[PDB]
């Protein structure tokens, strides 16, 4: 009825704050994973190129 | 019964109709003609384009039918001709050349080739070693596009001819090709690279000496004859029959294009 109530309480604090602290970690790695891919096409330059060696030119 | 296979790439249908004419009056009817776009044995293929299906495109100079500027002479001229695919798709010598630059890989490509210059090359040395020659000549074009079609070209053929004991000298195209209508006594066997200007040397050379027929050396094992002119068919025509067994036919259409070439169906 009172002591473990009174310790509880005490603990209440420190365990919200550690709590949110773990939250914004999970949300700074979720951010830090993100990056843009740039994917790499062949250049068409060479299609035609060989478009021109199959015309004979 | 027997059947000649008639193959056409780029040759005009007057061509065709002169080949078809001669074959029906000399032969008799006993041999069909029948056409077709790709063969192995008894075939004779016309006009200049490659057909499909010839890995070697040797070509001599007959004692028989040499002309008179050229009477002597004796050099053989063997270009080597890689896979053929359909017209649309891109050619064997177009692609090892442009996949490299454009970073695909070219493993299955590389083995072709490989493996079309290795027949080309033992074929070269066969002809070599028959006339007796102790060195051949390389012919490669050096236009900077043709920079690793001809590099293999030149690894694999030097590689064949030093291991079987021979010499190679690699020149280019203008030079080969003047000298080779100029001089060309001082050339006992010339190999070509497979390019769009190789085969109009060939076709140079073919004609310059007075019109001769080439032969093609497929994948399945063979020879078929192959002509682009009125006097080259007749010739191709005859050396046609005479392999399948027809010597007084063969030598009557070799007279008729000797005397009248532009009109041999009618000559004879």
């Amino acid at each position: 009825d009172i002591m473990v109530p009174s310790f509880v309480y005490n603990k209440l604090p420190v365990i919200h704050f550690l709590q949110e602290k773990r939250a914004e970690q999970k949300l700074r790695r979720v951010l830090d994973e993100t990056y843009t891919e740039w994917t790499e096409e062949l250049d068409q330059a060479h299609v035609t190129d060989a478009i021109t060696r199959s015309l004979n030119i | 019964s027997k059947q000649l296979t008639f193959i056409s790439a780029g040759a005009t249908a007057a061509v065709l109709q002169s080949a078809s004419a001669i074959v029906s009056k000399v032969a008799g009817g006993r041999v069909q003609t029948k056409t077709a776009k790709e063969a192995g044995r008894h075939a004779v293929v016309v006009g200049p384009e490659t057909p499909i299906g010839v890995h070697t495109a040797v070509t001599e100079v007959p004692k028989s039918a040499q002309d008179p500027l050229f009477s002597g002479v004796s050099t053989v001229v063997v270009r080597a001709v890689l896979p053929r695919a359909a017209p649309d798709s891109v050619q064997l010598r177009d692609a090892l050349d442009v996949y490299a630059s454009a970073g695909i890989d070219t493993k299955e490509e590389v083995r072709s080739a490989t493996e079309a210059f290795k027949k080309s090359a033992e074929v070269a040395v066969g002809k070599a070693k028959a006339k007796g020659v102790k060195r051949i000549v390389l012919v490669v074009k050096q236009a900077s596009k043709h920079n690793c079609i001809n590099e293999l070209f030149k690894k694999i053929s030097t590689e064949t001819i030093e291991s079987a004991g021979l010499t190679t000298e690699v020149v280019g195209t203008a030079a080969v090709a003047n000298q080779l209508i100029v001089n060309p006594e001082s050339l006992g066997v010339v190999l070509l690279n497979d390019v769009a200007a190789t085969e109009q040397i060939e076709l140079a050379f073919a004609g310059v000496v007075g019109g001769v027929s080439r032969v093609y050396h497929t994948v399945e094992g063979g020879k078929i004859s192959a002509g682009h002119s009125f006097k080259s068919v007749a010739l191709a025509v005859a050396q046609e029959l005479r392999e399948l067994g027809l010597s007084s036919e063969a030598d009557k259409v070799e007279a008729a294009a000797s005397k009248n070439p532009r009109a041999v169906v009618s000559a004879l």
